[PDB]
C-alpha cells in the first residue's frame, strides 16, 4: 500500500519530498498498492552513466573548482 | 579478535550485511558473542554496541538490528 511504501521509505533515508514524488510516479495501481518490479524502469542508465562519466571527466580534468565538487 | 570485530561490525558491517560463510567459522562464532551483553570487554569501547546501531540500523530496522544486539 502506499502509505505503507511511504512509512517503509521513511527509513530505508531519501528526502520526503521526492518520498511522495516517488509516490506519484510508482503507479497508484489498484486503489493503494504497488508493485516494486514495475518501479524499476527509470533505459534510463545510459544517461547517468554518462553524466558521471562527465562529471569524472571534469574532476580529472578540471580540478579544485570548489562549486564543482 | 574483538577488535577484528569490533571494527567490522561498524564498517563493512558485515553481520548487518553480509556473513562469513562456511569456512572460517572462527569468524562464524562471532555471530555468537555479539549477540552477548557483555561483547565489547577488553577493546575498551563498551558503546561499540550502541554506536553501530546508530549507523546500519537506520538503513533498516534500527531494532532488527536490535535482535542481533539487545
Amino acid at each position: 500500500s502506499k502509505k505503507d511504501f511511504q512509512k517503509a521509505m521513511d527509513s530505508q533515508q531519501f528526502t520526503g519530498p521526492e518520498i511522495q514524488f516517488l509516490l506519484s510516479c510508482s503507479e497508484a495501481d489498484e486503489n493503494e498498492m504497488i508493485n516494486f518490479e514495475e518501479f524499476a524502469n527509470r533505459p534510463a542508465r545510459d544517461i547517468g552513466f554518462n553524466v558521471a562519466v562527465l562529471l569524472t571527466n571534469l574532476s580529472e580534468h578540471v580540478p579544485h573548482d570548489p562549486r564543482l565538487r | 579478535r574483538e577488535k577484528e570485530l569490533a571494527r567490522k561490525l561498524e564498517f563493512d558491517g558485515l553481520y548487518i550485511t553480509e556473513q562469513p560463510g562456511d569456512d572460517d567459522v572462527k569468524g562464524q562464532w562471532d555471530r555468537l558473542v555479539l549477540n552477548t551483553p557483555s561483547f565489547p570487554s577488553n577493546y575498551w569501547d563498551k558503546f561499540v554496541k550502541r554506536k553501530v546501531l546508530d549507523k546500519h540500523g537506520d538503513i533498516f530496522g534500527r531494532e532488527r538490528i536490535a535482535e542481533l544486539l539487545g
